């Protein structure tokens, strides 16, 4: 491990490289077998936290605070990695979040347990490239081999149940699942309300995952509107309105003021008495010009002052100041109301309704949130979640983007493979059945692909208690002679192995992304055979 | 690099741009690997070679 | 280079595609296809501001001081009008466009997006056939640009603009998938590897 | 066998906080009394302090023990109702806890200990009240026998004779006796002027001001009409950004012509009133008193004083029936106030003071010149007259006196242990233990006069048994006397107050059971 | 292999992965440290607490409270720094109950690691528990009795919860005192929440029982110079006006003349412009006015020859209690008067407390907010207090929200003790050794309870059980003798809303704690 | 669902034995058979030493 070790054949100084003695290098087989050991502890650490009784893992930061979750993404964007391979494998989960927003753990997995697999090739003495190639043949059978076994469901508003129950498979693995079906069932609403059925997308900035300490999980829910962290501007004011009439507006309640450098010139008293006049009647000419158009509320971006906020008042006009730009645009879409600029460019077109604004306590705490809904046809929505701990909170935060994230891909695809590891079995049967018919020297890289693959079913089975050889093999044969792709692991010990009737049900998209993923990165690592940093 | 970011490369241009050579001769490979680059956009290692 | 997917999902555009760029409120009211938009390509401002750094208002009467504010906001708005009249249904902009242009274009269902890097205005002028304007004076169908379809889509945890349609298009877009940060910029140097030659 | 208590730091930590109270007790047992001496305490900064006061004292060294803390804050619990018994009232507190010890030991519990003492002092609190005697404020000799009471623990005792009957007039100046029911010592203004002797200090009916006179020649003003000028007299400034274009020669010389205009205009309308003494409160963000309106006011005869703070400004009207004025327009003769003089005081080369005696509306306010040859004495001699004046206090809001000499402790001690022998149970041992502690006092000042504790406490106990519940220690005879005959008379609000105090912090620190270091 | 133990470390210096019995020996370690520190202040027995920050102010507080103290303190563990977070969110959503649910989800932790000894896998535990946590639920809510409707039994639970909250705390000395205050102190809010309309002032010296609930409303602000001190049948105007040299918001608003002359006008204009304010205001008909911000010389002059009363640098609570005390609008303009209401009181005065003066009105209109006067000897004593009257007053608050009242001295947690034991010895598998261990921690609550006091807790918890199980299911811990008694006869209630939160929050906490089987931290930001 | 093995140290530790095992078989791998070769191996007292046998490296 050294860049370089000659110093010359004469005596003379030999420098090649810029600090060459603190510098360190690997090459060679040593070099992917340390890749091969740190992407296999990567691995090893993340199958623990696989299937419904996989366990959490508790990440603290560098300034201490405490994340516990599940989510193979978080937890190596959380994790303190130093070498270049685990920082693939993050990069490599982090994919698939984005991809997908489900298997970031299945990803690791089974890429640590093809690198493991390309081990005993590699000390077989195949050349690592042809391993690679091995493995993109065998994962392009297996991905043919979903296509083939894929089931299809229905994506439609009147039916949810199959939504609802690839959302519950979702959030089986997560703490969230002690209210499973009404997390499912919100999470299926959420993207149903907000998504474009013509253009199959679902912009997840229409969606707001807010969420507040206390209360229960159960107390979560769907409000089809909006939340804010606001509460009406004068103490005195109504803390509920029932068909609100509402004026957005981005122009402070304040006299208006120009954008370029100016000076207003006072010259006289009577000068003096003309600006008195001049702000007393742009203050009133705006709470007129509210009221005319017929608003029972305003909502303003950038706050207002002393005399606006009592005019508000005195003329029955419940008001909320200091809105954020991302919750103005949200109401706006929500209520049905169009942004307006300035008070004289106010109609009563560009107001928004909403059945319902109320000020929401929260117990012994001093914070009040404005809750905006009973909208019409509200095209953006709002999940306010509530649990015992900030901890909590933010688990069932990223739980319930994961079930939105397959709500979506469900809506871009609505190819199924049932889960359970019955998948994986089914293309690691394929696999293995190509490999018979291949008679070049990748019959064994594809062997190695099929035993990876059969890793994930194995995992569940450990996690899960049983016994992963035993509980592999009986369901691996039972799937060869009862053609039946859905026969996977009893992680809940509901006695069938039948994942159609347990209905634990993945995305084709997703399960063909692991695979893909898997194979990229592993391809890409098995190619490096040097090292070189200081 | 210094920085801990890592670069993964079979272009034997960027790996040789990546090395910190220092020393005035073999400067003289990675710079024709640099004109290979530059003129062609293929040959890199080979040119080394 | 968008990270997630595989290297076959990895594809070709023959036209012009580049990432969302920091929209204000009103850009999610704003559509997102258009089916045969003509295209505004500009290097303008388009929000409230100072006219001018080195330029200073002086006025002694409140009645001139409203002029001003209304001043302000009647070259906003005029050049908003100019923009709107031209059919242009998509506008973009190397500078800024404020929240106000963006309310605005939203409620003419227009499409607007600002801070656009100067290349991808270059590819999207190649591609769509107009030219890029410092002016909002003279904005004719001869340097408006055009595309059979505009959309805003989602690859892999970002949101891109597509102009796809364009016959006449001298550009094109590679959008490379993949697992990782190096794993994409290797492909991209085996690509220019294979470009080049 | 009952329940096998398997831990033993709660007992730890008793223990070690009734060591730190009982070791700040001890600490300040010698600032107890007549015969009681003076501590010097130099701060981390080199500020020197000497002082007799216990709350001073506590407040001073920075204790660190979380129970010594907690004396201190009861020692200025105290200090704030009763202002006099800071001392009293730790070794009280220190005493019961320090028995609180051997209770423990014994094996009670610290609620039963707790619940105890609380009978202990409302049993003692009706033993005081009983022992007491109603006051008339018309008591003037009452009232001067209770000052001088609270001076003779201090370094000015022998000035006794002439602060007590300043610190008398001084409270029977600033509250209607008829109907008050307590005293703010903010109408009694102290300020302290080096120099000369502890027997310079003076009782001044008007007003005194620090701030120095700004016109050179008028020093001294009879018959004075006063004003106070809340608005700056300098060049106009409006509130908002205001700039005087110049674009001619001619408008330089307007500009000055027209602001020596607009301040003599101002000063005539001073004048116009009669004003010849002029308090102008101090201005930042303004001139408040240019030269040109000096040249002025001096060229009109009228005394000026600037820099008058806002605070004093309530207390200056309240002294010489002047109203502040913002607005010249509002600035009139009924506005002013009437005194029969106003002077600029010298005092030996040890600076200047401005005096504004008599008064037409001399209004509930007077003022306690303190002089002295030293800072610390001139401090400590504040401090012994604020205690006199916090003794009338109590006197006014409770009409009723206790003897002194530790006669209340002793009659106290006496009557609780005849109380314990008849609550007989675990609560007759901690009552005893609370008589006992509370018999701490009277040995404290038998101790510091320099007689034996022992035999000093046990003839007062037998005294007090034969039935002279007014009997003390004489630290002028050496013994044991009727101690009203010395005149040692305090107000029974002190006693009661302290008791109730020093029960509550130790029912408090007897609820504790652990120590965290957050 | 393993992260940690590998060949190689992949892991930047700093970095650490406790693996899983490494991880769960560390989790249970810092929870039962959390807990065993915590209990010592649960129940009428408990004892305080000294904080003593080592900060250079080094803060001084004696507190009985859990949530104060888990927050007051340095927490480096994950597990405890959950427990701790736990103990805030109880704090938050109710006032009470803070060490009731840190205590429990030790003790479940404890079972939890027992368990684990014992080969169970913590999943079949989190499955047993939560069925256990169902059945807790369904108990406690069928217990849960309501008095909401009959007003005078409703007073009596009101000031029978009030009684429980302060039992534990240092105001248990003059409790029935106390009691009363909180109970009229809700009371005066008319059914709003608002628990900052209840101010509450502490005034070193007095005593303890000293303190007292304002008939009316206190102030701790100042009057103007040439202003009354004294006001009868006080008409008011609550404001929040600037009244400070309050300038044209034009803000490229200058004064550019030619003229001093003409700098003395428009200084005069401004003057005016102040002047006709102030007469704007007193066109109201007033004679008391509060603002919220300053009151400069000049307009306290004119209030002053107007015979006005001018409160000023009141704060937004300040303006907030003065409108709900009195019935006034707070206002910012007075173009309309006709439209502000104006506060009334029969009088204001200023009263003496302690050495300081504050403003007085009594008689008030409303008196939907309230001033209480504490008074104590030290300030430790004052903080303390306040927090027990904070807790009281937001269960109260919580009561007068939800009148679902809940017998206390472990009466409840036997209850549903008794409920996860039917349902456990109903349940077959190690989900039913999970669920009796659920039911232990449960039981373990009174037992800390009675221990605390000095009982025997075994004797006394075993009674308790077999008097669950024969069908007194209101059968708890007489705390005054140490037997067992009828809390519905002795007055130990609760409100169902702290029982429950605290039972699902502990729960909760516990099930996030045991599925932790990896702690991956990351190297100190140093 | 058996007993849970609340412990991982005694996996690890197989693991880690099997590792250096299968390190040092995989070390001397190279000096096996007719084709294999020597290594040298040079003492901290600085002996050196060249060999193909198992036992001597
Ligand atoms: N109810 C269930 N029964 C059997 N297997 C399940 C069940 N729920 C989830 N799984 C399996 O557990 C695996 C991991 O899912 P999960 O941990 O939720 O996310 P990730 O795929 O990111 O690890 C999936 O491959 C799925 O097949
Ligand atoms: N002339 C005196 N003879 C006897 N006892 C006195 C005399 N003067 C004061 N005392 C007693 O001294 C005690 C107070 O002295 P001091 O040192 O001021 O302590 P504290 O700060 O507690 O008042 C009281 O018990 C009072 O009765
Ligand atoms: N007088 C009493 N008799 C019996 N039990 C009581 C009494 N007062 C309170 N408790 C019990 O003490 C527990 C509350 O103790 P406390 O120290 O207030 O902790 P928390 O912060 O959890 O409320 C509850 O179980 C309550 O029922
Ligand atoms: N000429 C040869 N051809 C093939 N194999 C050989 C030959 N000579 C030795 N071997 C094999 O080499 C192995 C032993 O080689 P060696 O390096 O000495 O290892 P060891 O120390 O185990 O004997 C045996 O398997 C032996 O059969
Ligand atoms: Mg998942
Ligand atoms: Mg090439
Ligand atoms: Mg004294
Ligand atoms: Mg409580």
């Amino acid at each position: 491990s050294m860049g370089t070790l000659a110093f010359d054949e004469y005596g003379r100084p030999f420098l090649i490289i810029k600090d060459q003695d603190r510098k360190s290098r690997l090459m060679g087989l040593e070099a992917l077998k340390s890749h091969i050991m740190a992407a296999k502890a990567v691995a090893n650490t993340m199958r623990t936290s696989l299937g419904p009784n996989g366990l959490d893992k508790m990440m603290v930061d560098k300034d201490g605070d405490v994340t516990v979750t599940n989510d193979g993404a978080t937890i190596l964007s959380m994790m303190d990695v130093d070498h270049q391979i685990a920082k693939l494998m993050v990069e490599l989960s982090k994919s698939q979040d984005d991809e997908i927003g489900d298997g970031t753990t299945g990803v690791v997995v089974l890429a640590g347990a093809l690198l493991e697999e390309a081990e005993q090739l590699l000390d077989r003495g195949i050349h690592p490239i042809r391993i690679a190639d091995g493995y993109e043949q065998a994962a392009r059978v297996a991905i043919e081999h979903l296509d083939k076994i894929s089931d299809s469901v229905l994506v439609d508003i009147k039916d949810t149940e199959p939504l609802i129950q690839t959302a519950k498979t979702t959030l089986g693995s997560k703490v969230v699942n002690s209210c499973h079906r009404q997390m499912a069932e919100i999470a299926v609403n959420a993207v149903l309300t907000v998504a474009d059925m013509e253009r199959r997308d679902v912009d997840f900035e229409l969606i707001k995952v807010e969420g507040k300490v206390g209360g229960r999980l159960e107390d979560t829910k769907l409000i089809k509107g909006v939340i804010v962290d606001k509460d009406f501007s004068h103490p005195q004011m109504p803390k509920k309105v029932e068909d609100a009439k509402i004026a957005i507006l981005t122009c402070p309640f304040e006299p208006p003021k120009p954008k370029t450098k100016h000076k207003l010139d006072v010259t006289s008293v009577e000068d003096y008495k003309a600006l008195q006049k001049y702000e007393k009647e742009k203050f009133e000419e705006m709470i007129q010009q509210i009221k005319e158009t017929g608003a029972n509320l305003a909502i303003c971006q950038w706050g207002f002052d002393d005399e606006a906020n009592h005019l508000l008042l005195q003329n029955n006009l419940p008001a909320v100041r200091w809105v954020g730009g991302p919750e103005i645009e949200l109401i706006a879409i929500a209520t049905g109301g169009r942004i307006v600029p300035r008070f004289s460019e106010l109609t009563a077109e560009k107001l928004g309704f909403a059945g319902l604004v109320q000020e929401i306590s929260f117990g012994t705490t001093k914070d009040k949130m404005l809750v905006i809904e009973q909208c019409k046809n509200s095209r953006a929505v709002t999940i306010f979640i509530r649990g015992g701990n900030k901890m909590i909170i933010e688990e069932a935060k990223r739980s319930l983007h994961d079930a939105l994230c397959v709500i979506r891909n469900l809506i871009r695809d609505n190819r199924v493979v049932y889960g359970g590891g019955a998948a994986e079995i089914s293309c690691a049967l394929a696999v293995s059945q190509e490999a018979d018919k291949c008679p070049t020297l990748e019959q064994y890289a594809m062997r190695a692909f099929a035993d990876a693959l059969e890793v994930i079913p194995m995992a569940l089975s450990e996690n899960s208690g049983m016994n992963p050889i035993q509980t592999m093999t009986e369901v691996r044969a039972r799937q060869v002679k009862e053609m039946n792709p859905a026969l996977g692991i009893d992680c809940l010990h509901k006695g069938t192995n039948d994942m159609k009737q347990q209905h634990v049900i993945e995305t084709l998209i997703g399960k063909k992304q692991q695979i893909s993923l898997a194979t990229q990165m592993v391809r890409m690592i098995l190619k490096i055979d040097d090292i070189r940093k200081p | 690099d210094g920085r801990g970011k890592a670069t993964i490369s079979n272009d034997g241009a960027t790996i040789l741009k990546l090395l910190d050579v220092v020393h005035p001769a073999a400067k003289t490979l990675v710079d024709i690997a640099k004109s290979q680059d530059a003129e062609v956009g293929d040959g890199t290692t080979s040119v080394t070679l | 280079k968008v990270q997630g997917g595989a290297l076959e999902d990895s594809q070709l555009v023959a036209g012009v595609a580049f990432k969302k760029t920091f929209s204000y409120a009103g850009f999610e009211m704003q559509p997102k296809k258009y089916h045969n938009p003509k295209i505004a390509l500009l290097n303008v401002e388009l929000e409230l501001k100072a006219e001018k750094d080195n330029a200073e208002i002086r006025v002694h009467t409140v009645e001139d001081y409203q002029a001003i504010v209304d001043a302000e906001w009647n070259i906003l708005y005029d050049k908003l009008e100019k923009i709107h009249h031209s059919g242009a249904k998509v506008v973009l902009s190397k500078l800024p466009i404020g929240d106000v242009a963006t309310q605005y274009f939203a409620d003419r269902d227009m499409f607007c997006a600002g801070r656009v890097p100067e290349e991808d205005l270059k590819r999207t002028m190649m591609a769509c056939g107009g030219s890029i304007q410092t002016s909002v004076n003279a904005l004719s169908a001869d340097v408006l640009g055009r595309c059979q379809v505009f959309e805003e889509t989602q690859i892999g945890g970002e949101r891109y603009n597509f102009f796809t349609g364009c016959p006449k298009a001298k550009t094109c877009t590679f959008i490379l998938r993949g697992g990782a940060e190096q794993f994409m910029e290797e492909t991209e140097r085996s690509l220019h590897d294979a470009i080049m030659i | 066998k009952g329940a096998y208590q398997d831990r033993d730091k709660p007992a730890q930590i008793r223990f070690s906080n009734i060591s730190a109270a009982k070791a700040v007790a001890d600490a300040i047992r010698t600032s107890l009394g007549p015969k009681g001496m003076d501590k010097m305490i130099q701060d981390g900064k080199g500020d020197v302090t000497i002082t007799n006061d216990g709350a001073t004292i506590l407040k001073q060294m920075q204790v660190l023990h979380p129970a010594a803390r907690m004396l201190v804050e009861l020692s200025k619990a105290q200090d704030i109702e009763a202002g006099d018994g800071t001392t009293s009232v730790v070794i009280i507190a220190g005493s019961l806890l320090d028995s609180c010890t051997k209770l423990l030991q014994k094996g009670i519990h610290p609620t039963i200990i707790s619940e105890s003492f609380q009978k202990a002092l409302e049993k003692g609190i009706e033993i005081l009240t009983d022992m007491s005697r109603p006051v008339e404020l018309s008591d003037r000799e009452t009232l001067l026998n209770s000052a001088t009471t609270s001076l003779n623990s201090k370094v000015v005792s022998q000035y006794s004779s002439l602060l007590s009957p300043m610190s008398v007039n001084a409270v029977m100046k600033v509250i209607d006796p008829a109907t008050a029911t307590s005293v703010d010592l903010r109408d009694i203004k102290i300020v302290k002027k080096l120099g000369g002797t502890i027997d310079d200090c003076e009782l001044v009916e008007g007003l005194v001001l620090t701030q120095k006179v700004s016109n050179s020649g008028i020093t001294r003003v009879e018959k004075a009409k006063i004003g106070l000028i809340q608005f700056c007299l300098s060049a106009p400034k409006t509130d908002m950004d205001n700039q005087i274009v110049v674009s001619d020669y001619a408008q330089m010389d307007r500009v000055l012509r027209e602001e020596r205009a607009y301040i003599l205009n101002l000063v005539k309308q001073i004048k116009k009133t009669g004003c010849n003494v002029l308090l102008i409160q101090k201005s930042i963000l303004r001139d408040a008193l240019s030269d040109l309106a000096l040249h002025f006011l001096n060229k009109m005869k009228i005394m000026v004083i600037k820099d008058i703070e806002r605070e004093d400004i309530e207390f200056i009207c309240k002294t010489i029936g002047t109203k502040p004025v913002a607005h010249i327009d509002q600035f009139t003769a009924d506005m002013l106030g009437s005194a029969e003089l106003a002077e600029e005081v010298n005092l030996n080369g040890s600076g200047k003071l401005l005096k504004i005696t008599g008064c037409a509306s001399p209004g509930k306010t007077v003022t306690i010149v303190v002089r002295g040859s030293n800072k610390l004495v001139i401090e400590e001699a504040e401090r012994s007259i604020h205690d006199a004046l916090c003794v009338i206090r109590c006197l006014v809001k409770k009409r009723a006196l206790i003897a002194g000499g530790g006669a209340p402790e002793i009659e106290l001690a006496l009557r609780l242990t005849e109380y314990s022998r008849t609550l007989s149970g675990m609560e007759s041992y901690c009552v005893r233990a609370f008589a006992d502690a509370m018999e701490v006092i009277p040995s404290t000042l038998a101790e510091n006069a320099g007689l034996n504790p022992i035999s000093t406490v046990t003839e007062l106990r037998n005294r007090h048994a034969q039935g002279e519940k007014t009997a003390g220690i004489n630290v002028r005879k050496g013994g044991i006397s009727n101690i009203l005959e010395e005149l040692v008379v305090q107000p029974l609000l002190v006693s009661v107050s302290a008791l109730t105090l020093a029960t509550e912090t130790v029912r408090s620190i007897l609820k504790i059971d652990d120590v965290v270091n957050t | 292999a393993s992260l940690s133990l590998a060949p190689v470390n992949i892991f930047k210096a700093g970095a650490d992965e406790e693996r899983a019995e490494t991880a769960r020996l560390t989790s249970f370690i810092g929870a039962i440290a959390i807990g065993d520190l915590v209990k010592s202040t649960l129940g009428p027995k408990g004892m305080d607490k000294i904080l003593l920050s080592s900060g250079r102010d080094a803060s001084l507080m004696v507190t009985n409270d859990g949530a104060t103290i888990l927050k007051n303190i340095g927490v480096d563990n994950p597990a405890a720094k959950v427990l701790v977070d736990m103990s805030r969110v109880q704090d938050d959503e109710v006032g009470d109950g803070t060490t009731s649910v840190t205590v429990l989800a030790a003790e479940l932790l404890r079972e939890a690691e027992s368990l684990i000894a014992k080969k169970i896998h913590p999943q079949t535990i989190i499955a047993g528990w939560r069925e256990a946590t169902k059945a807790a639920r369904e108990a406690l809510l069928s217990s849960a009795v309501d008095h909401g409707s009959d007003e005078v039994k409703f007073r009596q639970d009101l000031m029978n919860i009030a009684g429980t909250t302060l039992s534990s705390k240092l105001l248990t000395h003059h409790k029935d005192h106390f009691t009363k205050l909180a109970v009229e102190a809700v009371l005066r809010l008319k059914g709003s929440g608002n628990l900052e309309a209840i101010h509450i002032i502490k005034k070193l010296g007095g005593s303890l029982a000293d303190s007292y609930l304002d008939e009316g409303f206190l102030l701790d602000k100042k009057i103007g110079v040439n202003q009354p001190k004294r006001i009868e049948n006080a008409k008011i105007l609550i404001a929040n006006t600037g009244m400070d040299t309050d300038k044209i918001k034009i803000f490229g608003s200058r004064v550019r003349v030619d003229s001093t002359a003409k700098v003395a006008e428009i200084e005069h204009a401004e003057k005016e412009k102040m002047k006709e304010k102030v007469e704007r205001i007193l066109k109201h008909g007033i004679n008391c006015f509060i603002n919220r911000q300053l009151i400069y010389n000049y307009p306290e002059q004119l209030f002053g020859a107007a015979g006005v009363m001018a409160i000023e640098h009141a704060d937004f609570a300040g303006v907030e209690r003065l409108a709900l005390v009195t019935g006034g609008e707070i206002a910012s303009t007075f173009d309309h008067p006709e439209l502000v209401k104006l506060g009334s009181c029969k009088l204001i005065e200023e009263v003496m407390i302690g050495e300081d003066k504050l403003i007085h009105f009594s008689g008030v209109a409303l008196g939907e907010a309230c001033t209480i006067v504490l008074r104590g000897a030290t300030q430790q004593i004052l903080d303390e207090a306040e927090r027990s009257l904070h807790d009281a007053l937001c269960v109260l608050a919580q009561t007068v929200k939800d009148s679902r009242t809940v017998y206390g001295g472990g009466c409840s947690e036997m209850l549903m003790a008794h409920a996860v034991t039917q349902l456990a010895n109903r349940t077959p598998g190690k989900e039913a050794v999970a669920m009796e261990s659920y039911a232990k921690a449960l039981r373990m609550l009174p037992t800390i309870i009675a221990d605390n006091a000095g009982y025997d807790s075994a004797d006394l918890v075993a009674q308790l059980r077999a008097a669950h199980s024969e069908g007194n299911t209101t059968a708890g811990l007489d705390m005054r003798e140490g037997t067992i008694g009828d809390m519905a006869i002795l007055g130990i209630t609760e409100s169902f809303q702290v029982k429950r939160q605290v039972l699902l929050s502990a729960a909760e906490a516990a099930e996030v704690i045991l599925r932790v089987d990896n702690i991956i931290k990351a190297a100190p930001r140093k």
